[PDB]
């Protein structure tokens, strides 16, 4: 990310027959799975340049990512069950109380007396 | 105050400023020539420099209302073209990015008339009225500065009318669905040349004048260096 | 390492002394050894006949402190012909020119036969070593006057090193033998012979003065003293062994210069203790060892920049002080010790002479973060660094070098108070000699222990000390001393923590059953302001609390009780300076906003909260096309705003925070611009509609842009938030950035450079504008003080009327370089350091032939890369190669996410460009011949407003101070949104038009924010113009004039100035009064 | 008051 934070994601899709398919199956050829697979890493590496942690964990609860990719892989080949399948924590920058405050949104004590 | 016409022919038009309580006669001053081009929407006008801040059509028909009572001619503008005071419309985006909804100097605007006998008229009286500041420069003309469009202007901070702008944006999406459809229909209609050649269009172009665009925009590796008798003759002389 | 090793030659050479001037010296103290060879002798006196002997002369003895009475004086005094030498850097032949002047030191050994072995016991020695001195300086001027000199030399005495215990001679000469133009200055030291006193009774540990405590300062001069020749003896050796050793002993003492850094006593409060001798010993010392195991750390066969090198990283990595010390022999590999003594010691065990003793540990600690930062900067490959090396002086203003200076005035100074001088006593006596010494350390002990952690370094400094007095005085003579103490006041100085600056409660010991020592002294330190608290999680500890406000920090409030308590209560410290910079920050109208701190940004999150909340309505609500993401690009997102968000201040510029809003990728967009626009619009109308109906506590309306050129279709949704702050959104769309691209290339080659600009403006409005925001909030948390710096900066702008021309983003990356390229400074850490280096730097900044590039990371990934630098590097040599003067761009403003360069700082006149660097100069200017004052800070915020051709005044018919958020009050929105602009500022938007219609004969500024700069009700503003060259003389006449003029003669025209304002007036209605011409 | 004449040719550089 932006923030320094290394990640791993992990994105997993299928392939769907079209409304008057009557084939029993929607295999793709392994020129189309390179392709889409072509597509889907340039969409997440580019979401993840360019956003930060609190920025990319904004994307993934909407879902918005899945839907991108949708779109781009839409002229390839039609897919279905497009998710981010999983996504890791490899690496951490040197820890930030004030970033950490801020997504979060100090106290005097009392006398004891 | 002597001074009535430009040598090179542009007319003096000397205009008395209005009063503010800021500024306790100081003139405003316009230069003016016959404007000749074969143009129609050119023909009939009437080319100004040096106009004030703001000067629309409706200020060009209070001062040739002024003139024409002042020397009983009958005049009548029609409208005021070319007049950008702040540059705003020097280029038209809309045209350059497509031909769809758009088939399409500084600090002057060209003053149209209804007819030539308007125009003639309104200049002798525009002579006459140049003369003016020599003799009696009291009785020369004042500019309002304020107008129904001034006020508009004015007044930045305005929300703008929704019920007005979400009509405006029904009538050109309607009219832009109604031109981009035919422009596809056109590509796509098996176009044949007098000559029977067929024009290649490829699916899912919309538009003929992008075919044409991408056109504008728009032996070495399969030799071999040792096959005849004449290379590898010339090999060996090279390798000796 | 080439390009570097070429600049170190240059600089050698071009500092490299005359060597004619070395033999006018050499060739007037050749003749000065034969004048002291005619000084005759002296036979056995006592304090009786000395003092009888000098009783009428002109000259005095300077004798020490405690000057010996005749009680303790039954020793007798005696004078014998010296052994003159010559020793220092003169003698090493490493000396440089220097404008100032050096000093050449000639040695004189004392004969041994005038000492015992027990006189280095109660000053002994140096009362023997004062009359020795005092008998040469009479003897030296009766044969100066013989042989005619006296005319055009001046003798004066003088401390060594500021040392009060060693008085010397020093010989200047005044405008055959006269050395005026040489800039030289012989100094005559008196000093012992080798080993005359046993060396093991001289130990730091040991004590020399009855009274046992130690006393390391008595015990180090009288033994300097008898070890100056052997000392050179040790660099002659290694000056033959490694061919390299002066050179890398000039780039040290260069080096310490621009720190501030010399050779003499830091005890007194000066910064110092570490010269070119200490430099080069400890470089000698390397050479010979310097590792834990005793292996070489530097090797003879190194080059200067080699040797330097190592020098500086041992300084750097190895603890000298508190953990660790270093042992050598001068006369046997220096070894490094673990052990530490709690003071800089660098070990002589040849000479049993530790020569960092006249350093401080305060002094110390800042060597080592010098040394440490210059390393750095040493390995640092993408950027050249030599010139912030050793061209650069970061010691001329206090103010840029500290971030927080307080004057201590102590009471009654024709001497201290007598409860202040009895808590001298005798003891501290013995352990600090004089009373400057014991009062320095004195301050720094409390201020470091009060302060604790809020800060990293401290510097005590005696303002208005002086080391030379006539040879008709025995002691130096303060006005204000009366010699009594030798300084006007002390300047208490720090460099701030700013994690930990303004915390509210100061920690301490953890509660116990029984009260630990450490607790004892926290109590006792701090008395009455000293509480017993528990906390939330349950912890007892012994905390003082103070009280935040938003005029000083905390620290002003803790030296000064801290102070007061423990030197005196009569004290009288005072920073008035930080005072004023905060105050120049708006005050904002929120509860408790006088006792908020300048580093709480709780204004800016609540702003986020109340986004927050309309974030997730937007997403869950139901369009043609699904959400992509919501950017916020407003100011206040990234903590940059003048005047801090403040609800319902709708009069505010910055109220309407800007909000990108992107839907998912389709293939049905208009490919035309103005129906992409308008298609914009409808999805606009749509979230209006829904946000209406479901939401109603919101209010929303709609609002036109016309900040890019020629797309007149630009319509953005502001929404009022219930929470009283106002959002402006505006659709971004995949293909508007492809469209205009095409604009571009189908635009004719003479409109080409007119498109590309209106490109740039949409490119910093929606692309470049999302990046910028997002990494300035990210690094801004680790930067504390840059947002309240970058707010007072643009503060600064707005009243000297520039903002209308220098963009919010261009402003901020020049208030951001001093944190991401503070070298050879350190970071800032309060408000004033901060905003005085940005003008420090627009002052010196080249924008014609230097660029400004910036990495804009967190401290020590993103760093710019030796292959992205030199891109950069080369955009700007392309630009300045069609652009040379710097008339189309002036300042170069490039990082990763504008690599282009001229993204944020395109279309500012030159007129404007020039006018921001002619301000910064002049501000420096004033600071350098007026220090900083409560004047001169009011001086840099007031605008001059006589040198604009006419000046314009504005009034508001409402005040909008109150409106704006700023407190010297709306509650809710108006029930009509038109009567919004009732209470709205347009005179921002009266210069933008008229600039259009002037763009080619006038310029006008006026001033951005009226509620900040304008008055107490903050309703009067200002137009200022100027008129360009061409048009103020008389033009003929022609149609492409393109300015309002008024005929002359036939084809003659001049500026009709008198029409001009009545448009300018016209265009103002009842806001304009009065106009100056 | 903070004053300085307007530099039209670049002359401060
Ligand atoms: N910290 C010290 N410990 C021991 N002896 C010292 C110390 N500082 C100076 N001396 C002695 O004093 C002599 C002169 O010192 P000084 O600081 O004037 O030398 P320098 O480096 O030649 O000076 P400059 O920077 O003025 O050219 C040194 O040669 C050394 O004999
Ligand atoms: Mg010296």
């Amino acid at each position: 990310t932006s923030d320094d934070y290394v990640l791993r994601i992990f994105a997993i899709a299928f392939t769907r027959k079209q409304a008057n398919q009557v084939k029993r199956h929607s295999y793709a050829q392994s020129s189309h799975i390179r392709a889409i697979r072509k597509v889907i890493s340039e969409i997440l590496t580019k979401e993840v340049q360019g956003s930060t942690l609190a920025q990319l964990t904004s994307k993934l609860i909407p879902e918005v990512i899945n839907k991108e990719i949708e779109n781009a892989t839409k002229d390839i080949f039609p897919l279905q069950n497009i998710h981010v399948r999983k996504v890791k924590l490899l690496k951490q920058p040197k820890f930030d109380v004030g970033a950490l405050m801020a997504l979060h949104g100090e106290e005097k004590g009392k006398k004891v007396t | 105050e002597d001074i009535s016409a430009m040598k090179n022919g542009f007319i003096v038009v000397p205009f008395k400023l209005p009063d503010h309580k800021a500024l306790p006669a100081s003139l405003h001053f316009m230069f003016a020539k016959r404007h000749q081009s074969s143009n129609s929407n050119e023909s009939d006008c009437l080319f100004l420099v040096n106009l004030p801040l703001l000067s629309n059509i409706e200020h060009m028909k209070k001062f040739v209302g002024q003139l024409c009572g002042k020397y009983d001619t009958v005049s009548h503008v029609e409208e005021l073209l070319y007049n950008d005071e702040f540059g705003l419309h020097e280029v038209d985006l809309s045209a350059l990015t497509s031909d769809l909804m758009s088939s399409t100097p500084r600090n002057t605007a060209l003053l149209k008339f209804v007819d030539a006998a308007s125009i003639n008229n309104c200049w002798n009286a525009l002579k006459k009225y140049s003369n003016l500041h020599a003799k009696h420069p009291n009785e020369l003309f004042e500019w309002t500065y304020t107008t129904p469009s001034f006020t508009t202007f004015v007044n930045f901070y305005k929300p703008l009318d929704i019920d007005y702008l979400k009509e405006d944006i029904h009538t050109h999406m309607a009219i832009f669905e109604q031109r981009e459809a035919q422009a596809q229909e056109d590509v796509q209609s098996s176009i044949v040349d007098e000559d029977g050649f067929t024009l290649v269009v490829g699916k899912n172009t919309k538009s003929l004048n992008s075919i044409r665009k991408k056109i504008l925009n728009k032996i070495d590796k399969k030799a071999k260096k040792d096959f005849y008798r004449f290379q590898v003759r010339e090999r060996k002389k090279q390798e000796i | 390492s080439n390009i570097f090793k070429l600049q170190i030659d240059e600089l050698l050479e071009q500092v490299k002394l005359k060597q004619k001037h070395v033999l006018k010296v050499e060739k007037f103290l050749h003749k000065l050894y034969d004048i002291l060879q005619e000084i005759p002798d002296w036979e056995e006196k006592s304090l009786a006949e000395v003092d009888s002997f000098f009783k009428n002369k002109i000259v005095s003895v300077p004798f020490v402190d405690p000057k010996p009475i005749p009680q303790n004086t039954n020793y007798k005094f005696n004078y014998k012909k010296p052994d003159i030498s010559l020793i220092g850097s003169f003698a090493l032949k490493a000396g440089i020119y220097q404008p100032n002047g050096s000093s050449i030191d000639t040695l004189l050994t004392m004969p041994k036969e005038l000492f015992e072995k027990k006189d280095f016991l109660n000053f002994r020695c140096l009362h023997k070593r004062s009359v020795y001195l005092a008998y040469l300086t009479h003897h030296l001027l009766i044969l100066l006057k013989k042989d005619k000199l006296d005319s055009f030399l001046q003798l004066e005495y003088s401390y060594f090193d500021n040392d009060p215990l060693l008085p010397i001679l020093r010989i200047s000469c005044s405008k055959d033998y006269n050395f005026y133009k040489t800039r030289f200055s012989i100094n005559l030291l008196i000093g012992f012979p080798y080993k005359v006193f046993e060396p093991k009774k001289l130990l730091p540990n040991r004590n020399c003065i009855r009274i046992l405590p130690a006393t390391p300062l008595y015990n180090f001069s009288v033994l300097s003293s008898s070890t100056h020749e052997n000392y050179l003896k040790y660099l002659y050796k290694t000056k033959k062994q490694t061919e390299s050793f002066v050179e890398a002993t000039v780039l040290g003492r260069l080096w310490l210069q621009q720190r501030g850094f010399s050779s003499n006593m830091s005890h007194s409060g000066s910064l110092g203790g570490f010269g070119t001798f200490e430099f080069t010993i400890l470089m000698a010392a390397l050479l010979n060892g310097g590792g834990i195991n005793s292996n070489k750390i530097l090797l003879h066969g190194f080059s200067s920049y080699q040797l330097f090198k190592g020098v500086i990283k041992y300084l750097a990595t190895m603890d000298l002080c508190h953990d660790g010390h270093l042992q050598f022999h001068s006369n046997p590999a220096s070894k490094y010790i673990d052990e530490g003594f709690q003071t800089p010691t660098l070990f002589d065990k040849s000479t049993k002479v530790n020569i960092l003793t006249k350093m401080t540990v305060s002094s110390y600690q800042i060597l080592k973060e010098y040394a440490g930062e210059t390393l750095r900067m040493l390995n640092n490959v993408v950027q050249d660094q030599f010139s912030n090396i050793f061209l650069t002086n970061i010691s001329r203003f206090d103010n840029l070098k500290y971030d927080l200076c307080y004057d201590v005035q102590l009471p009654l100074g024709n001497n201290l108070e007598t409860s202040l001088a009895a808590t001298f006593g005798s003891m501290e006596r013995v352990k600090f000699i004089t009373l400057e010494n014991f009062l320095a350390h004195k301050i720094t002990n409390v201020a470091r222990y009060a302060l604790g952690d809020r800060i990293k370094y401290i510097q005590i400094e005696m303002v208005g000390q002086k080391s030379d007095f006539p040879i008709t005085k025995r002691k130096v003579y303060s006005n204000t001393g009366g010699n009594h103490f030798n300084f006007d006041f002390v300047r208490v100085k720090l460099i701030v923590n700013p994690s930990e600056c303004d915390k509210l409660v100061t920690k301490g010991p953890a509660h116990s059953e029984t009260m630990s020592t450490e607790a004892a002294v926290f109590k006792n330190f701090w008395g009455i302001k000293s509480s017993l608290r528990r906390f939330k999680d349950g912890s007892i500890t012994h905390c003082c609390v103070w009280s935040t406000s938003s005029s000083e920090p905390i620290i002003s409030s803790i030296v000064n009780f801290a102070l007061q308590k423990h030197v005196s209560k009569k004290a009288q410290i005072s920073n008035e300076t930080i005072k004023k910079f905060h105050n120049f920050l708006p005050l904002p109208n929120l509860p408790s906003s006088a006792k908020t701190s300048v580093l709480n940004l709780s204004s800016f999150f609540n702003l986020k909260k109340s986004f927050d909340d309309l974030y997730k309505i937007i997403f869950q609500m139901k369009l043609p096309l699904s959400v992509k993401s919501i950017l916020p690009v407003g100011s206040a997102f990234r903590y940059t705003s003048l005047c801090q968000p403040v609800p319902f201040a709708y009069s505010d510029p910055d109220f309407f925070q800007d909000v990108i809003l992107e839907f998912e990728t389709s293939p049905k967009w208009p490919d035309e611009i103005t129906s992409l626009e308008k298609a914009k619009t409808a999805f606009l109308l749509k979230i209006q509609e829904e946000l209406s109906a479901n939401s109603s506590t919101y209010r929303s309306f709609f609002s036109r842009d016309e900040s890019i050129p020629y797309n007149l279709e630009i319509v953005t949704l502001n929404i009022l938030t219930p929470e009283g702050y106002g959002f402006k959104f505006r659709v971004l769309t995949e293909r508007d950035e492809i469209l205009y691209l095409r604009a571009i290339a189908n635009a004719r080659n003479e409109l080409k450079p007119e498109l590309e600009a209106t490109f740039l403006k949409f490119t910093a409005k929606y692309l470049a504008s999302v990046r910028h925001t997002r990494t300035l909030e990210n690094i801004s948390h680790s930067y504390q003080f840059y947002s309240p710096v970058v707010r007072l900066f643009k503060r600064w702008l707005d009243t000297h009327l520039l903002l209308g021309h220098i963009t919010d983003e261009l402003a901020e990356l020049i208030a951001i370089k001093p944190f991401v390229d503070p070298a050879p400074y350190f970071i800032p850490g309060s408000l004033e350091n901060g905003f005085l280096k940005v003008l420090k730097f627009i002052s010196q900044w080249n924008w014609k032939d230097d660029p400004l590039i910036l990495d804009l990371v967190k401290p020590e990934s993103e760093r710019l890369t030796l292959a992205q630098y030199k891109g950069i590097q080369m955009n700007f040599t392309n630009l300045r190669n069609s652009d040379p003067n710097g008339t189309h761009l002036q300042f170069f403003v490039a990082s990763k996410n504008d690599p282009s360069g001229i993204l944020y700082s395109s279309g500012i006149p030159l007129p404007i460009a020039t006018r921001l660097t002619a301000l910064a100069k002049v501000a420096v200017n004033l600071l350098q011949t007026h220090g900083l004052n409560q004047q001169t800070i009011n001086l840099l915020f007031t605008p001059g407003l006589k040198d604009y051709d006419f000046v314009v005044d504005l009034r508001t018919p409402i005040g909008l101070k109150s409106s704006c958020g700023i407190l010297s009050a709306p509650s809710n929105f108006p029930e009509n949104l038109n009567d919004l602009s009732e209470k709205m500022d347009p005179t921002y938007q009266l210069v933008k038009y008229l600039n259009l219609k002037y763009k080619n004969s006038l310029i006008l500024s006026s001033r951005k924010y009226i509620g900040v700069n304008g008055g107490e009700k903050g309703d009067k503003n200002v137009i200022t113009g100027l008129i360009k060259p061409l048009f103020k003389g008389a033009h003929k006449f022609r149609v492409n004039l393109d300015c309002n003029v008024k005929p002359v003669d036939d084809e003659n025209v001049i500026l009709n100035k008198e029409a001009i304002f009545h448009e300018i007036a016209a265009f103002g209605n009842d806001m304009v009064i009065n106009f100056e011409t | 008051s903070l004053s300085a004449g307007f530099d039209w040719t670049a002359s401060i550089l």
